[PDB]
């Protein structure tokens, strides 16, 4: 009929934006200055061993606040470390196992979890009864949760199976703005410090930046060949870094509307399982498949240094809000606090 | 059904539609924003203490 | 609504028949127009009959014919009368 | 005297009193037929009022409670099943998935035995079990500590020293949107194994 | 005519007789606003005076229970939510708070199935572990006893010796699985957390 | 009302014939004026003309087959709060010793819904321990065995071996009978307290 | 309009007020003459230290017979300790977690405890059945109980949420009278041996004592620059002492009906939690958010000597009737019976 | 009464009725109540036994 007259001016619309994006394309001044702010080599602590997970660890998030990590562990269990002193706030028993993401809220009182399950939980930490119950259970997820960032605390980004990340109102449980395009499982999320775009990375391959206002995906970075593991907005929320089942981590530029640069290496092969800004966004926190992870000089597009421990893979990471720490998220059953 | 097709297109038409302001957007290039980035991260390097020395009082992590 | 969301039924039974007759009623009562007035009033003649047309399409009849019909009148009183009605008997544009 | 502007239903033989309206907040009732005035009925009397309901009174409780306010209500009398029954027989979708996840959250814990017992393990010491006992989690109940024996950092006053195991019952319905895993799912699942 | 001192009220297909004042449990009742003529009401059963709304009867049992009683006791069969449901279209903030403190017993006494379970740990010694067991608080199930190491006084007979672990079924909540916070106690709650 | 040797009471607008005789059994009781139908009480219906109580008709019923065939019978279905709430509205003090005992029998079957629950700790080593295990009493429930660290040998045969966490379930009687002390025992408790 | 008048109205009657103050106010003859025997620095040892908690000391209470604390931990745990020989008599849990106060009665045998229940439980320590069967279950309160002191057997005063310091009869469960009028939720209140006078500490940093035997209140002393933790008054009931979240204790008497000295500590600035007084009431006990407390002096306004050897803030403070020695309710879990 | 600032007025009556009993209330000068205070605590120094050294078993904390 006369989808083919539609496939091919699509086809033909790639190929102008592909053109725009090379014509955009210039020499990448970072690969090119090898004197601006070298990092050299960083060795580096670990000043916290939060033990007392004795299953693997699948996601940990940080809070805004920046003093409690929420971490679950696929065994069905939350826990709400205090970094500071090596203890948690809450272990919250999960009911569903196989739990994949837990983001702190961005007021550090609500939890959210997606696991294998259709459903999100979200549960406030705080309140009058001194303990921790669901505030909302969020049903009506057509694909699983894979990942999920509080986009407020009255709705949340919710990528779940079936090509959804749609957002979704805490307090009615119904999806508001629902997002679709990709393929397969929309699986990575990545919440920008601009609060305004979140860049989802899916089976597709495709960092579809999406606009949280508008159903509309804000743009379509591609470069990545594999499902899309981890994105991390820079610390500004105009680039992020997306690290998939490769070798390669592509950071992509929104003012440029094409990948910025690329990190890849002959010494690792491994997918880059999460990927990470420090404050500065200059030192790029790539966990891997690996039992050890790495840091890049984000900005000079080489290994800034290599983070070596556990004896498993690291299956998160997440740096402290400031830049102080990193917590290491990791399949041997601890968290590491680098430092 | 000869101008409709019972909405089998749809998809195709998300593709194009997102290619159009996938142009429409303006492009910066490489190295003007290669340079802003580096500006920002130097600029934020010394409030980044993974890039400066930490003494035992100033990490959370030692007190 | 026997095609339980379907136009391809209507389409197939009767959205054509009432397009068909009615290019050729208006085949007919045009040059039959032409033949009995002038200029001015067989536009206005004309025009509202075609007028009298969407009426009965809204009213008498469903909304699905509505984009058709007009492809059908505006190649039977109009482009069927490119430069009939420009020029006749001391009478068009030009006159 | 059957309808002015009210509605004298004999629903399976007892009389009710309501109006037309409070069954036309759902236009596509079955009693919609019954309340209007029309020549429609095939079950009515004019004799002493009151059109012919042939239906359960018991279970039209609550499906008139939900065709009133919108709201399911589950007795502890009520069959469920009995409900979901004259909910389709009232044609009311949302009541009908409300009802059956109440069927199936029933027989998940009565019917079907009491089955898919949630169990987790929790890591404590004593400084943390206080308080993680204490904000014990919302419907979960505490089965039992046990204190690990230690040698390390000696048998006592070790972030590792106590195992708390936790369960919270499921009178939960079975997922009917899929409680069978996709293959991305499984995917992970191998991975996660070993 | 259709009005007196008492005033027969059409909840339902049946007719009660009751006292005006009985029917008004706060002058923010629909109830009361129904006793005294309005301009608004239309529909009515002015064939015996009785003015005509649609509610169930079962769920006016309990609040005509209250009204009348002065006591709210809701049967363990019939749901205290019908009740709560049938005060919430009642608009009568006391029975609100009987129906939130009936949910709060029936929380406790569904402790079982998903719902909080408060439960909480006991330090003992030896010697004082058999008084403070047997002076064990009535309301509480006594669920677990764990000897530990002795960090003073030899291997056994120590202040810190055994941790006892009872449970109350009523939750700790001021109601259900959700209370209206305040923010005060969560400052505090975080001057504690660190 | 209508004169009969019957009477027919609007109990919570449910027509309750029951005979006048049946209700001679208490005049200490609101009934015995009901039954009056000479102008003792008077009271009438505008549909029947029956006399009106503003009792429940859902615990009247018990109580009026304790008037009518001298025993009580307190539905299992039905809460006997309610049952000795309508005892105390007749303020039949038997009625009431009867639905307390009633209670007090609940109580005891439902001591883990928050009751009197009562607990203890028995003391032994495995010799004694086996047979105190196999001549527990019939109604104490073994709860919990823990071992003592035993300063001979390693284990067995050491005098502080075992203790035993017994409980049973006990019945809670309702507050102003029950738990009332005297000055002497508390002159002996707080001997004893020391 | 007129509001702004009466407003003024009010302005210039506190102004009045302080007028009258300031002409009572004299200079403090306590401080000049610190002639007076030197109370030095006195080295402060624990002869018991009461193991029995694991979890914070919010607040602590001796009782009447002044030889049982009940000490109640955050975690619903009431440990009605023998002081004398470090034996629990009680260890009750609690309805509700978070309880910060308790309070022992004029009966020795009635205990109060306030959480964020919004309920008074007063637990009966002896009854016939032998173990600690609550008494009452005061309901009725709209906040939290910030704190609670037992007035009589059957008569209480309950510092609530929601700016509630009401009498309370412990028999009915009913308030006896209503004391009302602060802006701020009242978390403060102080026992006079007169026993007839409670000074209650709201958040609006106005210490009012109220009358009991009137529903209005009898003076309103103010001075205070933050939320009064603690009240303590003189072993006379003529003075009180008050600490508030400021880096200064202070002392407010009756007579004067103003503030009458101020112990100012610049070489410890955390803030007054706890306030007491010694038997006789020269020394003055200081709780601190940091471990370590202090002792000043009531009439040369300096230390007389450290309450050190804590490893964690101490919450509350109570000293023995006899003069004996301290507990102090800390957050290490211990309190210490300081001789 | 919301229009008049709900009734903050009562605040002001309230105010008024302080000053009056304030003013009621005898007004004792700092330096002869810090006198008062000076000669109860001296007076009761002696049996505060906290300013005093306490033997091994005089207090129910070392018997």
């Amino acid at each position: 009929s006369e989808l083919d007259q539609l496939r091919q001016e699509a086809e033909q619309l790639k190929n102008q934006i592909r053109d725009a994006r090379k014509a955009c394309a210039d020499a990448t001044l970072s690969q090119i200055t090898n004197n601006i702010d070298p990092v050299g080599r960083i060795q580096m602590r670990t000043r916290r061993t939060l033990r007392g997970h004795l299953a693997k660890i699948y996601a940990m998030h940080w809070g805004t606040d920046s003093r409690l990590l929420v971490s679950a562990s696929q065994d069905g269990k939350l826990i709400i470390w205090d970094s500071y002193t090596t203890n948690k706030v809450h272990a919250i028993p999960l009911r569903s196992s196989w739990v994949m993401t837990c983001a702190y809220a961005p007021s550090g009182n609500y939890v959210a979890c997606g696991g294998l399950d259709n459903i999100c939980s979200i549960y406030n930490l705080k309140t009058r009864e001194g303990n921790v119950r669901v505030s909302r259970e969020l049903a009506g997820h057509t694909g699983y949760l894979s990942c999920c960032r509080f986009l407020d605390d009255n709705q949340i980004v919710t990528s779940s199976g079936d090509t959804t990340c749609a957002l979704w109102d805490i307090e009615t449980g119904q999806q508001t703005t629902t997002f679709t395009g990709h393929t397969g499982d929309v699986m990575s999320l990545s919440l920008a410090p601009d609060t305004r775009l979140f860049v989802s990375g899916a089976c597709d391959a495709s960092a579809k930046l999406w606009d949280v206002r508008e159903g509309m995906c804000r743009q379509t970075f591609t470069g990545h060949e594999s499902d899309i593991n981890a994105i991390c907005f820079f610390p500004n929320g105009n680039a992020f870094a997306t690290g998939s089942d490769d070798a390669t981590c592509r950071l992509f530029d929104l003012r440029a509307d094409q990948e910025l640069m690329t990190y890849s290496h002959d010494n690792i092969i491994c997918g880059i399982t999460s990927v990470s800004f420090s404050k500065s966004g200059r030192l790029l926190l790539a966990g891997y498949d690996d039992f050890n992870c790495n840091v890049w000089d984000a900005l000079k597009a080489d290994r800034a240094g290599v983070l070596a421990g556990h004896d498993n893979r690291v299956s998160c990471l997440g740096v402290t809000d400031d830049g102080m720490a990193v917590a290491t998220g990791s399949w041997d059953s601890f968290l590491k606090i680098w430092n | 059904m000869a101008s409709n097709n019972t909405a089998s297109i749809a998809q195709a038409r998300k593709l194009v539609e997102q290619l159009k302001m996938e142009a429409n957007i303006d492009r910066i290039k490489v190295s003007k924003a290669a340079a802003d980035l580096m500006a920002y991260c130097e600029a934020h390097a010394k409030e980044d203490p993974l890039l400066t020395p930490v003494p035992a009082s100033e990490n959370p992590f030692r007190e | 609504i026997l095609g339980l969301e379907g136009r391809s039924v209507y389409e197939e039974d009767f959205e054509a028949p009432f397009l068909e007759m009615s290019a050729e009623f208006f085949q007919m009562e045009s040059q039959k127009f032409l033949a009995e007035n002038s200029a001015s009033v067989y536009i206005k003649k004309v025009e509202a009959r075609i007028n009298e047309e969407i009426e009965r399409v809204m009213h008498c009849l469903d909304k699905s014919t509505e984009e058709p019909i007009v492809k059908v009148v505006e190649r039977e009183l109009i482009s069927k009368h490119m430069k009939t009605i420009v020029e006749m008997e001391n009478s068009g544009l030009v006159h | 005297g059957s309808v002015s502007k009210w509605v004298r239903l004999n629903v399976g033989g007892t009389y009710f009193l309501t109006t037309r309206q409070t069954l036309c907040r759902d236009p596509k009732s079955f009693l919609y037929r019954l309340c209007q005035a029309d020549p429609d009925l095939d079950s009515d009397k004019d004799e002493t009022g009151a059109y012919l309901i042939d239906r359960d009174p018991t279970y039209f409780g609550p499906v008139l409670n939900y065709l009133r306010h919108g709201k399911l209500v589950i007795n502890k009398d009520l069959a469920e099943e009995g409900v979901l029954e004259e909910a389709e027989f009232y044609n009311i979708t949302s009541l009908i998935k409300l009802v059956k996840d109440k069927i199936r959250e029933r027989d998940s814990k009565t019917s079907q035995v009491p089955v898919k017992h949630v169990y987790r393990v929790l890591q404590c010491q004593e400084e943390e079990l206080t308080q993680m006992v204490s904000t014990m989690s919302d419907g979960w109940k505490f089965e039992q500590l046990v204190s690990i024996g230690s040698s390390y950092n000696y048998g006592n006053e070790d972030q590792a020293e106590f195992l708390c195991v936790v369960s919270k019952e499921l009178h939960n319905t079975p997922y009917g949107t899929a409680s069978e895993p996709s293959e991305k799912a499984k995917i992970l699942q191998e991975r996660g194994s070993r």
